[PDB]
């Protein structure tokens, strides 16, 4: 008796009617305050536990960052991989960043994860075009490719690396692209030379030039100073007036 | 049955068979429940998207306190300029919290005396290891470690207590090497 | 473990010029011994001596560099290029990037004095 | 209730996490001759082949493209076009928002004061070899001039037929205006 | 050799009647002798391919 | 003396590469005592590292001594299964022996320059 030929035409079925939609107004950062106080306590423990190395720590919306120096990378990583309270076993990423205004323009960034405790953490160092960084391939094998990337992209040299070589860029490429001095288009281009019968590299010449449009940047400050979310247990005390 | 099937054919919106051919299909089918998968022309994609009546009545949707015209200042629902600052704590700012305390648990002298006490730490007057050794048990066990003495663990924002489903509810039966977690 | 490829050297920054001298000399020696392979693997249209001449030129380029860290960087980059060339990773184009001279004379007027540059608006 | 040392009640293992055990040949509730027959007569193989055959007798999905086209929506983004008002005047005013938001910087515009004292274009180009067909340009225009047609049948034998100019776009809009009106009448309220 | 066995079996199948019940038994002892060598081949595992990069199955032991 | 941390053969638990440990509790106890030894001997008393690991090993060891069931010990020690707890013990011990050579409790070796660690927040730079 029933069949697809007698099937219900849902398209006509009555549909929900809502007169007024009610969405409460809420800050998305009030959700994080207790976790933030916890991260502050945890960072304080780590700084008390390794005072020789940890220069500082920041916190911003369920993200922690530990600031160190290139000497302190292997030791702190050993602590963060082997200690019980901090079993940060997985290596999520390595990244460099260029801040030319600094003496040490580069800023290498390790991200870490603990499937055990369900947490992430960061770890920042600094470097130069000539000052290398220790390689954590001794611990996390997955750092091999990420360090090869950071070298090819920015020029950072990861000491101890078994085979550091370019991975993305062309086999004979001369330059490090994501540096702020490197132009968008690069310096070279390729064409087929019918004479030589070879793909040949020539100086760049574009038929439509790059138009930046970053000159329309706003002349007024767009987002003023934020709002403190430091827990009061980490605020430097005000002395009583008298 | 379970909340996830099996379901018959006369509720699936596919083009099937009719007549003796249906009896033959249900005979010669591994699973007669299954469908050909061809959609039903009268229903699927009808009326066409470029002829939907609902586009003439449509109006831009909204929520009440943000569409309110009277007591709806923007500076209360400006969540971007309320952004939380990136706090920074070097060893100096942490030893002051150790030698001194915090607004919640002060241990600081009143007056310009305590002001210059802060100033002694703002500069390199006392160090972090010095005030780690000058810290009584109530300081460490209660502001660095826990009251119980154990160190804190990597916090979780939104904890997940896992649970296992076995047997009939599970996606696969017992024999297979995959399981099902809620 | 992710093991190193064929001719990979671990990056190791020497603290002295006297050791890097030796490492650079070994690199130069390897380039020279491997030049015939660089002629066979890449279908080359000139001499092995001309390859060795270009290699000597590329090593004379940075002969007068006294900052140790820059020398370590240069040595690491050169070992990278040797690994790229001897393993057949590079193709012909990326290799003959180093031999513009061997290709036919590009035209007639190659300005070298002022007036020609001015007539060509290159001054 | 409980105090934890370098751990938590979340990271404590699930109750049944410990898998029971691998079964052996003993503790096999399927006789040796049964699984032998399934081993030698290739049961699951024949079953898969029969599931294949049932498809042999079912309706194929194929359509003949040049005589029957596939579904197309008003939101679809194909070839470009410049529209006109019912008056016959063009809608572009050289606000150059399409030139700014375009990710690929395909667009190239140059305006000046028209003889009648109005703001209008003398150059409007699109390099369809730079275009990614994002539709940000039909979103920024506050007069609904530039649009993206459902047309996709505009391949060529040369790369210079794809550097569309203003005249090639104004004619494309004169051509597809009826289709653009359908798509606009059923897309504008949501846009 | 297995091809020569299966080819030497041709005369039997084409003389099977004339060698009634004698040459039957003869070819069975033939086939059994050849099955012996097949048995030797299987249990040596000659045709199996052997992998060098073995997965470690030692145990992890720490001296204290 | 030697200890078994990880059986890489045998009955598989739900993790791959990890297999059932025969007699775990004695190995956990020996490793915890060796960690406490290395800390009590080579590390300063007033170091937070020592006190933290000491209370941690003492509490985990108490949970291992009072309890007999492994399922219970796992529900108390909130760190995976017991065969993962032994590996946490081993890793903690090797970290202790490494940190005895390094000197984390010491004062800062490299002090960052003032230009380092400034991120687009100074109100007067853009
Ligand atoms: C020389 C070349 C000549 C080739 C042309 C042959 C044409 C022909 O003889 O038509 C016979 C004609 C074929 O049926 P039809 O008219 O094309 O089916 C249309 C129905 O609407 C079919 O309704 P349906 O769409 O729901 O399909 C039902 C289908 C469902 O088929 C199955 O599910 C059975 C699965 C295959 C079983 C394989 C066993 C072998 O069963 C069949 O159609 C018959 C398959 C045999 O009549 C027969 O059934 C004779 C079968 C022999
Ligand atoms: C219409 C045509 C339909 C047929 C199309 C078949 C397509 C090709 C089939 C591919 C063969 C399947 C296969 O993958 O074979 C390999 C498989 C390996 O299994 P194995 O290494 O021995 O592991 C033992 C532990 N289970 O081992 C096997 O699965 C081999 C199974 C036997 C192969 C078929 C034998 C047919 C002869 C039947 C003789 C029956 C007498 C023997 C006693 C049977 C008792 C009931
Ligand atoms: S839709 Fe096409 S033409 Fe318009 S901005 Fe995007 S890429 Fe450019
Ligand atoms: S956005 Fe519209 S009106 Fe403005 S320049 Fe582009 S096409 Fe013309």
């Amino acid at each position: 008796a029933p069949s697809w030929e007698n099937i219900k035409d849902i398209r006509l079925d009555p549909k929900v009617h809502v007169d007024e939609v009610y969405e409460p107004i809420v800050n998305p950062a009030d959700r994080y305050l207790q976790h933030v106080s916890d991260l502050h306590q945890y960072a304080k423990y780590i700084m008390a536990a390794l005072p020789k190395y940890i220069q500082g720590f920041s916190v911003w919306k369920d993200e922690l960052t530990l600031h160190v120096a290139p000497s302190a990378v292997i030791p702190v990583t050993t602590f963060l991989r082997d200690n019980t309270s901090t079993q940060y076993k997985s290596i999520i990423d390595i990244t460099a960043v260029d801040y030319p205004s600094r003496e040490n323009r580069f800023e290498v960034v390790y991200n870490f994860l603990s499937v055990r405790h369900n947490s992430r953490i960061r770890l920042k160092t600094y470097a130069t075009e000539v000052t290398p960084v220790p390689s954590i391939t001794c611990l996390y094998e997955g750092a091999n490719w990420f360090e090869r990337e950071a070298y090819d992209m920015y020029g950072v040299f990861f000491e101890g690396h078994p085979d550091l070589r370019r991975i993305m860029t062309d086999y004979g490429f001369e330059g490090h692209p994501l540096r702020k001095d490197f132009p968008l288009t690069g310096y070279t281009e390729v064409r087929w030379d019918e004479e030589k019968r070879r793909v040949v590299y020539e100086p760049l010449e574009l038929t439509q030039a790059f138009r930046n449009f970053s000159a329309g940047s706003t002349a007024w400050e767009p987002v003023g100073p934020g709002r403190d979310d430091r827990p009061d247990s980490f605020k430097l005390p005000t002395p009583k007036p008298e | 049955m379970l909340p996830g099937g099996p379901v018959p054919v006369f509720k699936k919106y596919t083009v099937g068979s009719k007549g003796i051919w249906e009896k033959l299909r249900v005979l010669l089918a591994i699973a007669p429940n299954r469908s050909t998968g061809n959609p039903i022309v009268p229903l699927y994609r009808v009326p066409t998207p470029g002829s939907r009546p609902e586009a003439n009545v449509y109006q831009d949707p909204s929520s009440y306190p943000t569409n309110d015209i009277a007591e709806n200042p923007y500076w209360k629902r400006d969540h971007r300029r309320a952004y939380p600052q990136t706090a920074f704590f070097d060893q100096k700012t942490v030893t002051g919290l150790l030698e001194l305390g915090s607004e919640a648990t002060p241990r600081i002298a009143d007056g310009e005396a305590g002001t210059k006490a802060l100033a002694n730490i703002a500069n390199g007057g006392v160090s972090f290891t010095q005030a780690l050794g000058k810290s009584s048990k109530d300081v460490i066990y209660g502001e660095v470690l826990t009251v119980n003495g154990l160190p804190p663990v990597a916090p979780t924002l939104a904890p997940k207590q896992w649970k296992i489903i076995e047997g009939e509810a599970a996606i696969y039966p017992k024999g297979y090497p995959c399981r099902t977690f809620h | 473990a992710i093991i190193a490829t064929a001719f990979a050297e671990t990056v190791k920054f020497s603290g002295s010029k006297q050791e890097l001298q030796k490492r650079t000399l070994a690199l130069y020696r390897q380039f020279l011994r491997g030049a015939p392979t660089f002629a066979d693997l890449y279908e080359v249209q000139f001499s092995i001596p001309t390859i060795r001449t270009k290699i000597r030129q590329e090593f004379e380029r940075h002969r007068f560099v006294d900052d140790l860290s820059i020398q370590n960087v240069l040595y690491a980059k050169g070992h990278m290029e040797y690994q790229e060339c001897i393993n057949f990773w590079k193709q012909q184009a990326q290799f003959l990037k180093y031999f513009p001279e061997e290709d036919d004379i590009q035209g007639r007027h190659q300005p070298s004095n002022f007036v020609d540059k001015f007539l060509k608006n290159r001054a | 209730i409980n105090i934890y040392a370098g751990g938590s009640a979340a990271a404590a293992p699930p109750a049944g996490f410990r898998i029971h055990r691998p079964a052996t040949w003993e503790e096999s509730e399927e006789g040796a001759l049964s699984k032998a027959t399934k081993y030698f007569l290739l049961a699951e193989m024949f079953r898969g082949l029969y599931v294949v055959l049932e498809q042999f007798f079912r309706a194929p999905y194929t359509i003949y493209y040049p005589f029957e086209k596939g579904p197309v929506s008003p939101r679809f983004r194909g070839e470009h076009a410049l529209r006109r008002y019912p008056s016959g005047e063009e809608r572009c005013i050289a606000c150059k928002l399409c030139e700014a938001i375009c990710p690929a910087l395909a667009i190239t515009i140059d305006a000046e004061e028209r003889i009648d004292g109005s703001r209008r274009t003398t150059k409007y180009d699109i390099d369809m070899t730079k275009c990614i067909y994002c539709g940000y340009c039909q979103e920024s225009c506050p007069v609904d001039a530039i649009v993206e047609t459902p047309n996709v049948e505009y391949a060529t034998e040369t790369r210079e037929e794809l550097l569309y100019n203003k005249e090639k776009l104004l004619a494309n809009g004169d051509k597809w205006e009826l289709e653009l009106q359908y798509a606009l009448d059923a897309d504008a309220p949501y846009r | 050799p297995f091809d020569l066995e299966i080819s030497t079996l041709l005369p039997y199948v084409m003389s099977i009647y004339l060698v009634s019940n004698y040459g039957f038994t003869i070819v069975l002892l033939f086939l059994l002798i050849l099955i012996i060598g097949f048995v030797y081949e299987i249990n040596t595992n000659a045709l199996k391919i052997n992998k060098h990069n073995k997965p470690n199955t030692d145990s992890l032991i720490y001296k204290l | 003396q030697s200890v078994l941390v990880q059986m890489r053969e045998g009955t598989p638990i739900g993790l791959t590469g990890i297999y059932q440990h025969p007699n775990p509790r004695p190995a956990l106890i020996a490793l915890y005592e060796a960690t406490l030894k290395e800390l009590q001997d080579k590390h300063p008393k007033d170091s937070v590292y020592r006190q933290s690991i000491e209370n941690l090993t003492a509490h985990r060891k108490q949970i291992v001594e009072d309890n007999e069931v492994s399922e219970v010990i796992e529900n108390k020690i909130g760190a995976g299964l017991i065969e993962e707890v032994v590996i946490q013990a081993h890793e903690e011990l090797e970290l202790a022996k490494k940190m005895s050579e390094w000197k984390p409790w010491e004062e800062l070796e490299e002090k960052p320059l003032e230009d380092q660690w400034v991120y687009f927040n100074k109100k007067g730079v853009e």
